[PDB]
């Protein structure tokens, strides 16, 4: 016989709906950021906004440090907490010290969502603020983003100074970027006659940018604008293109009008690849 | 020390000239003195605090008490002749034999016939 | 003060008696005293009557030996109405509830007009009174059944307080008047009237058997028995004028049970003869005065808690056997006398009787010394004691409660020898009325006198004996005994003084021309063993000269040969559980090993001396930077080596002991870690390079040190030395400490507690090893035993494979928590008693809630302070606040050396640390179900090993046992030193670097000394490995599961154990042998 | 068995292990992936996961060249990188101390190789590869398990090399205290900004970069309470 003791893992030796439950769930799988953010959710749902602070307390030290992904969801579980049970001074805290530990940008991205889905424009509009006078100068989804913000306002006016200043403050390479970018907002959110113009200048800079071509088209035929999409088809054609490109655009040119059905159409394209053929 | 025995300490040390010093004293104005006076009685109270009686004397003997206040005083100001004067106890714990006897390193009689 | 009486009432209320069953049984013995009243009177009888009257009866006289014979009997028996009255506790209701069950004493007066003025000589007295007490239960037993009663009472006879002269009827009730629920039985005493017999008569010098020599015992149980309402009047008194009284007096109770202290006698064997009774007169006497001066010691507005201190405080500073005595009136301040009796003395001139005659010399310094370590708990204010003062049981076991417990078979066991009865003599039976008495006193005596001051007390047991036997008999039959001597054994009980229990030579009286009256009591008890030596001093003395054996003590043999030659030549005296827990220490491959005594520590001082001539060289070498001091630090430096330093034994994983090498300080250091490292490694080089030179016996060689995390520079000198020890030196620097914070400090946030882990193994290196093995040597010599213990404990600690996880210092604080904080209990005097005591502890210990927090002191400077103690306690509240479950850290062990309380606790698996509590858990229950012998102590020390998922067996291609230093070998280094690790076991490696690799999915555990646990040959280790929960089940693929695994599905996978177990086994190369899942 | 390739992308790799007494057709499956990056050092690389204890360069030198062999294709691995079983590497504590000398997930590393055309190379013999244990599993390669650096891991209690350490020592020391004395010369010479500003070096200052942490590391009590017309005003103001 010998001396003999089953292992425990839980120290009893000495779904989830209690506390002793969550905290049984830890034991085991401390590193999983869902039985975190449940456990701080059930408090919540308790009123017990201080004991949640805490538990995301716990969480942050606990969680092993290499797993970034699940750290990134107690944070941000974090800023929805304070934001929607604390008050300004302790959502400052925590987004202050959340940018300390985790990508500085990335936090602000997320408060910007958690601003936007809590339907606090006027906090979202001074973070849009100030997040591009720190990360606009590298990050061109800002002035993207917050162009998107300002059009999804009907605020045209304002959204067209945000992109000079994006050019400002971009590098140069980025400048075709943002300016894409802000036509495609313009195009499904926006005035799409604006978004056109922000294309014509573009490819007016860039003629040789084919790709450019190929994204306005593409927006034109999102807009079913059909004048509007075989007027540029024309144009395209008429442009330093390799054979290679010339067959891509008038077999697109050839799949846009059978959807649009009128058989006369495709016959005219073919037609006009035809003597493109030849040539 | 650790074991509980008070102990006094006494450390003398002089000013010294430099090599190129062409002043015929030495003197440290009074402020040196009790940076230097505040500096050695760290020095005194670390080294017995952290040490036995036994390894407080260990230490006596090659002096290295000595060079550890020359370093710390180096940039107060030069000193000669640093020296632990005296050292006094004042006060000791209960005698214990087995600890006498492990820092010495029991006998049957012979039969009287 | 404010947090102990709070404590009290919680304690008052909890034990307080429901007041139902009160009313439950005051309802049945109201209806009791009836039926004693309805029983009829009844005419003389001579002992030739009373004999043919209850012939035929089942119920039979309970005369106590000698029984009347129809010579001596010529005075005539008579009953009459008794007096009935209720006495004792209930009678004060100062009872409390107890799940054993209480008695209710009823008091029955026998009229005076049965006793003549001479009725207290010779058991007259006695013999009436049983007669009486037999007609009773007659009259009583037929009177149940006619009331129907008799189907839920069960009625036996009992001595009063185990006192075989006083027979009485105990009424007990089996599962309306029905009472079993209440937990009560009735005591039936048959006391004689107040003053029939002239007091001064019966005084303890006074004679009242004839055969001359005092009676004390006879004496105190005729004068007691007249003495039951008057000490019911004096208490009733006191009660009143004191408010505290009964709150004091349950305090009291309960102090005394947890003890095992009762109001039985203690001249049978038994350790009591001071109970709630006693207790109460002398708290009741010290308010009335006690004092030399007869100033009162307690005033009536004391508070519980007052009145409680103060007798404590008197029992543990005033003497009442010795030197001095107490003397009161209960009927007259009470003033304390300093002439002593010789025995335990509590005098009353009122009644002439001594309150203390039941208690012996031997229990009342027990009780004595229970009492000054209370007072000294009880004046304590940084810790609180309320749980070791009243809630903590110490009687449990006798093994935790006494250092040494021998066994004593007594021949011819359906009665005693001729010689060993013979003894007993018409002179002693009027001193000692039984035989048991008799044997009591006389192994007392006798082993006293042998071991004396090797020994403080010493309790004699009479194991099996009984106090209550059936209404059909006259006396107890014990199966051995056959009534003849009621009890099984003898069981001697002692509790030890290390400083001189294993002295080889007993000291005597000194040498004169003419032998004085010590001297020829010194040869007569020794006899052959005696002799006359002298000594270097040149001193001649009388004494006896032991063999010391490293199996058992020399006390062992010391009352064997006094008990078989002074008490029966043919006793069997045995003690073989301190035998084996001897023979589990590892027995050195020295000269004359098998001879040395377990607490010699001569090994470990060999070692110190060949460190001292290595001392000298490297203090007298030239280099750079002088050397500041030389620290070592290693195991053998505190005596905490599983296995004893032996020359040239390099197989030892203890062999080369580690030595903190320090220089003077520098400003030319190199600022970054890496190249101060190899700047340390440079003095290393030159000092091997000179020793080299000019030390050409020494042998040196260089290893790596990868024990500091992210620390991959760190470079150890192995300096061998010619006595045949080994010694690693490191090098510590100031900038050293600086460098590891500036690394935390410019760590990013998240790796910041990952930098942090490895501050702490650096200090728990270079920092406090220093400070740890200063204070462990130290105190160790206030602590004999300390040294065997802990290494029998790290002995256990690696035969179930915890050494592995628990680091050497966790091991050695834990197993000091005896020592330094022995209350309840006393500081442990043998190797069994601290080694069950260790596990006792870790048994009971709730880690989660309690934090161990030890005052290293030699005991009664470096006390903890209270506010000291209130900053470590907030340390450990902090640190749970963050892990309440206690996954992250289990123990917190904490002192002035380690205020935090992580040092050396750090990073063990939750698994074992539960597993420690849950091995100590379960052989504590296995010493309560099966008392500690042969079998248990096995079961002790042999792992489970099918509780682990697999098992792998390894064997060494050499038996490392005797390279290791164990006696069942090398006596020279190799020539070439590659050649040391063909004799080494890397299975400790092997775990170590595998459990690195499988951190997330397994653990491993391993045995670290293969030649203590590895079998005869010591090669054989076994490497036990633990699947984590989440890995046993399957899993979904993705690339940070960090595990070996196999695909099951497209999107899952599974533990790839067969894989797992080729790595294993290809780490061994030839080593692994089997394998078990 | 019959699982050649995990839908996201990693591909098996099953290897049959060795045979060893005490273990009397079991296979330890290893799992890959193309490793894109635009950093140059990770370019030309194979993401590897669940690999076999102590991989070296040698051991996958030795399985990529049975994969040539078997599949007469030409392929070359340059350096395993990122290879930390134990995790003994996870910190360069050298470069959090000082910055001479350093200027600087698990159970997984990267497989690089000479050219584009070996890696490309190899993936289709580990695609074709991964088919043989669905049909012809006896075929598949064996893993050694032993290699010169796998033997130098084992000897655990071998002395270190007297001669092969003081040259190491020897070597580090003269390199750092080369760039110990070209840092304490940057600081002290006259550090003169575009806009004529001078830098304030103290003495013993060794390094800018020490300079630099310390500056990351880093009225009321002369106010008079009644000095003013207005604050004796005030003061009278509440002594009523
Ligand atoms: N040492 C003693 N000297 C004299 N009389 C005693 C002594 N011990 C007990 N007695 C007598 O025995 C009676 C009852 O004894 P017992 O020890 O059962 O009482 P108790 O302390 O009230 O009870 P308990 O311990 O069960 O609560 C006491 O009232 C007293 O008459
Ligand atoms: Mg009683």
């Amino acid at each position: 016989l010998s001396l003999s003791a089953g292992f425990d893992w839980t120290a009893s030796i000495l779904a989830p709906e209690s506390v002793a439950d969550f905290e049984r769930l830890l034991i085991g799988n401390p590193n999983s950021s869902v039985v975190w953010m449940n456990y701080m959710a059930f408090q919540l749902q308790l009123s017990e906004i201080e004991k949640a602070r805490e538990l995301a307390e716990r969480a942050l030290k606990t969680i092993n440090f290499r797993e970034e992904a699940e750290k990134l969801n107690i944070w941000i579980a974090m800023l929805n907490l304070e934001n929607t049970f604390g008050t300004e001074e302790t959502l400052e805290e925590v987004f202050s010290r959340a940018c300390q530990y985790m990508d500085s940008y990335t936090i602000h991205t997320k408060l910007l969502g958690i601003y936007e889905i809590s339907e606090k424009f006027d906090k979202a509009a001074e973070l849009f603020k100030a997040t591009a006078k720190k990360f606009g100068g590298e990050k061109v989804s800002i002035w993207v983003s917050w162009g998107d913000f300002l059009i999804s306002h009907n605020e045209e006016q304002e959204a067209r100074t945000i992109l000079g200043n994006a050019l400002k403050a971009l590098p140069k390479r980025n400048h075709i970027e943002v300016v894409r970018k802000f036509a495609q907002l313009e195009f499904a959110k926006g005035d799409p006659e604006r978004g056109r113009s922000l294309f014509e200048g573009l490819v007016a800079d860039a003629p040789k940018r084919i790709d450019l071509w190929n994204v306005y088209v593409d927006q034109e035929v999102k807009a079913k604008d059909k004048k509007k999409v075989e007027d540029l088809f024309e144009r395209i054609i008429t442009k330093k293109i390799t054979r290679k490109q010339a067959k891509f655009f008038f077999n697109k040119w050839l799949q846009f009008e059978e959807s649009e059905g009128d058989e006369k159409t495709i016959e005219y394209v073919k037609a006009k690849a035809t003597e493109y053929v030849a040539s | 020390t650790s074991d509980d025995y008070v102990l006094r300490i006494f450390a003398i040390a002089f000013t010294r000239k430099q090599a190129n010093q062409v002043k015929r004293h030495s003197y440290a104005q009074s402020s040196h003195i009790r940076a230097i006076r505040k500096v050695i009685s760290e020095i005194l109270t670390k080294e017995v605090q952290g040490s036995t009686l036994a390894q407080l004397t260990s230490k006596l003997i090659p002096e290295v008490i000595n060079k550890e206040i020359e370093n710390a005083t180096k940039d107060i100001f030069p000193l000669q002749n640093i020296h632990v004067r005296k050292v006094k106890l004042l006060k000791q714990p209960k005698f214990d034999v087995g600890a006498l006897m492990a820092l010495h390193g029991e006998e049957k009689g012979k039969k009287v016939t | 003060s404010n947090i102990f009486k709070l404590q009290i009432d919680e304690l008052l209320e909890q034990v307080k008696l429901k007041q139902k069953h009160v009313l439950k049984v005051e309802k049945f013995l109201h209806k009791l005293y009836d039926i004693l009243q309805e029983i009829p009177d009844w005419e003389e009888k001579s002992l030739a009557e009373v004999d043919s009257f209850f012939k035929n009866k089942i119920v039979s006289v309970p005369f106590v030996d000698p029984k009347p014979i129809p010579q001596n009997t010529n005075y005539k028996f008579n009953y009459k109405k008794p007096d009935i009255s209720l006495i004792g506790s209930f009678a004060l209701k100062a009872g409390i509830y107890q799940p054993n069950g209480s008695s209710i004493d009823t008091l029955l007066t026998m009229p005076k007009e049965l006793f003549e003025k001479k009725d207290f000589l010779n058991f007259r007295c006695l013999h009436k009174r049983s007669v009486y007490l037999a007609y009773l239960t007659h009259h009583l037993l037929i009177l149940l059944k006619k009331d129907k009663l008799d189907s839920f009472l069960q009625l036996e006879y009992s001595y009063f307080d185990n006192d075989p002269l006083l027979p009485i009827l105990r009424i007990s009730c089996s599962k309306d008047y029905n009472f079993y629920k209440t937990r009560f039985s009735i005591n039936l005493l048959i006391g004689f009237p107040y003053k029939v017999f002239e007091p001064k008569k019966l005084l303890p010098n006074r004679n009242c058997i004839r055969i001359l020599p005092a009676t004390p015992l006879y004496n105190f149980s005729v004068l007691s028995s007249s003495t039951h309402e008057n000490y019911l009047k004096y208490l009733y008194k006191t009660k009143k004028q004191t408010e505290s009284f009964v709150e004091a007096t349950v305090l009291g109770r309960l102090w005394l049970q947890q003890r095992g202290f009762s109001s039985n006698m203690s001249h049978s064997g038994s350790l009591g003869g001071f109970g709630t009774f006693e207790f109460t007169i002398l708290m009741a006497a010290l308010l009335n005065g006690g004092g030399i001066n007869s100033n009162k010691i307690l005033l009536h507005g004391f508070s519980s808690y007052q009145l409680f201190k103060g007798v404590i405080k008197y029992l543990a500073t005033m003497d009442l056997c010795h030197d001095g005595h107490l003397q009161f009136h209960s009927n007259p301040a009470s003033k304390y006398i300093d002439e002593g009796f010789q025995t335990p003395t509590l005098f009353d001139k009122s009644t002439k009787v001594n309150i203390l005659t039941k208690m012996t010399v031997s229990s009342y310094q027990i009780l004595k010394e229970y009492a000054g370590e209370t007072l000294r708990m009880l004046n304590n204010v940084v810790q609180d004691q309320f749980s070791n003062i009243f809630l903590t049981n110490i009687s449990r076991f006798d093994n935790l409660k006494y250092d040494l417990c021998y066994d004593v078979q007594l021949p011819l066991g359906n009665n005693l020898e001729t010689s060993l009865a013979a003894t007993f003599g018409s002179m002693e039976r009027v001193k000692f009325i039984t035989l048991e008495n008799f044997l009591a006193h006389k192994i007392t005596n006798v082993a006293r006198y042998a071991l004396g001051d090797r020994i403080k007390y010493i309790q004699i047991e009479m194991v099996g004996q009984k106090s209550d036997f059936p209404i059909t008999k006259r006396k107890v039959y014990s199966n051995t005994g056959g009534n003849h001597f009621n009890f099984d054994f003898v069981r001697v009980k002692l509790i030890v003084n290390p400083s001189e229990c294993d002295k080889l030579v007993t000291k005597g009286p000194a040498h004169s021309e003419t032998m004085s009256t010590e001297a020829a009591v010194f040869k007569n008890f020794w006899g052959i063993k005696s002799s006359l030596r002298r000594f270097k001093d040149g001193s001649i003395t009388h004494c006896c000269v032991w063999s010391t054996s490293s199996s058992e003590p020399i006390i062992s043999s010391i009352v064997n040969f006094a008990l078989q030659k002074h008490v029966s030549k043919k006793a069997q005296i045995s003690n073989e559980t301190i035998k084996k827990f001897h023979n589990f220490l590892p027995l050195p491959n020295l000269p004359s090993s098998a001879k040395t005594s377990v607490l010699n520590l001569s090994s470990f001082f060999n070692l110190k001396k060949s460190f001292d001539d290595l001392y000298k060289i490297i203090f007298q070498m030239k280099l750079p930077l002088s050397v500041k001091s030389i620290l070592p630090v290693g195991s053998a430096f505190r005596y905490t080596s599983l296995c004893q330093p032996v020359p040239f034994a390099y197989s030892d994983p203890d062999f080369f002991q580690d030595v903190i090498l320090e220089f003077e300080t520098s400003p030319k250091w190199p600022d970054e870690i890496t190249s101060l490292e190899k700047a340390k490694t440079a003095f290393l080089l030159k000092i091997q390079e000179e020793l080299s030179a000019n030390s050409s016996t020494y042998r040196s060689f260089f290893s790596r040190d990868e024990s500091i995390p992210y620390n991959l520079e760190i470079v150890t000198l192995n300096i061998l030395t010619p006595e045949g020890y080994g010694f690693k030196f490191r090098v510590l620097t100031e900038r050293d400490e600086i460098l590891y914070l500036r690394a935390i400090a410019n760590a990013r946030n998240e790796l910041k507690p990952e930098l942090e882990a490895t501050f702490l193994k650096f200090t728990a290196k270079y920092l406090a090893s220093v400070r740890h093995t200063r204070t462990l040597e130290n105190i160790s010599h206030s602590y004999q035993f300390y040294s065997p213990v802990v290494r029998l404990f790290k002995r256990w600690l690696d035969t179930h494979l915890l050494l592995g996880h628990i680091t050497d210092e966790l091991a050695e604080l834990i197993a000091i928590k005896p020592f330094v904080d022995p209350a309840p209990y006393f500081i442990p005097g043998s190797l069994e008693n601290g080694f069950l005591k260790v596990l006792k502890f870790i048994s009971q210990w709730n880690w989660k809630d309690d934090p161990l927090i030890l005052d290293l002191v030699k005991p009664e400077s470096e006390r903890l302070t209270l506010a000291q103690y209130k900053g470590i306690q907030m340390n450990f509240t902090n640190l749970r606040n963050s892990d309440p479950n206690g996954t992250h850290l289990q123990f917190f062990v904490a002192s002035k050396n380690d205020p935090s309380g992580i040092l050396y606790s750090s990073g063990i698996p939750l698994p074992i640390a539960t597993r420690l509590t849950a091995l100590a858990k379960v052989a504590v229950n296995l010493l309560q179900t099966h008392g500690l012998n042969q079998q248990t102590i096995n079961l002790l020390f042999t792992p489970g090993l099918k509780d682990y998922d697999f098992v792998v067996d390894l064997r060494t291609p050499i038996g490392l046992k005797s390279s290791c230093g164990i006696l069942s070998a090398p006596s020279n280094f190799p020539e070439n030193l590659n050649d040391l690790s063909e004799k080494m076991d890397p299975t400790y490696q092997l775990v170590k670097y595998l459990n690195l690799k499988y951190k997330n999915s397994l653990i491993l555990s391993s045995r670290k000394y293969i030649g203590v646990n590895g079998g005869e040959k010591g090669d054989k280790n076994v490497i036990t490995g633990l699947i984590k929960p989440l890995f046993k089940g399957a899993h979904k693929f993705r690339v940070n599961l960090d595990c070996n695994v196999k695909p099951v599905d497209d999107e899952n996978v599974i533990l790839n154990k067969e894989a797992i177990f080729h790595e294993i086994a290809a780490f061994g190369n030839d080593m692994v042998i089997n394998f078990e899942t | 068995e019959d699982i050649s390739a995990m839908k996201n992308g990693f591909i098996v790799v099953p290897f049959k292990l060795p045979d060893h007494k005490a273990l009397p057709a079991s296979l330890h499956f290893m799992f890959a992936k193309r490793h894109q990056s635009s950093n140059s050092n990770e370019s030309d690389c194979l993401f590897l996961v669940n690999l076999p204890l102590l991989s070296n360069i040698e051991h996958m030198k030795k399985f990529v060249g049975q994969l040539c062999g078997k599949y007469d294709t030409v392929s070359h691995v340059e350096e395993l990188l990122y290879n930390d079983e134990f995790g003994l590497h996870e910190v360069d504590l050298s470069a959090l101390t000082s910055d001479l000398m350093s200027s600087t997930p698990r159970n997984t590393a990267l497989l690089k190789f000479v050219d584009a055309a070996s890696i490309n190379n190899c993936w289709n013999a580990l695609k074709k590869y991964s088919n043989l244990h669905a049909k012809h599993p006896n075929e598949l390669f064996e893993w050694t398990y032993t290699t010169p650096s796998f033997t130098t891991f084992v000897n655990f209690y071998k002395p270190l090399d007297i001669d092969y350490l003081k040259e190491d020592i020897h070597t580090h020391m003269a390199i750092f205290e080369q760039r110990e004395a070209q840092a304490q010369e940057d600081v002290q010479s006259s550090i003169v900004d575009e806009d004529g500003f001078t830098l304030v070096v103290g003495k013993n200052t060794k390094s800018l970069n020490s300079i630099r942490k310390k500056i990351l590391n880093k009225i009321d009590k002369k106010a008079k309470k009644d000095f003013y017309r207005f604050q004796v005003r005030e003061r009278k103001k509440q002594e009523i």
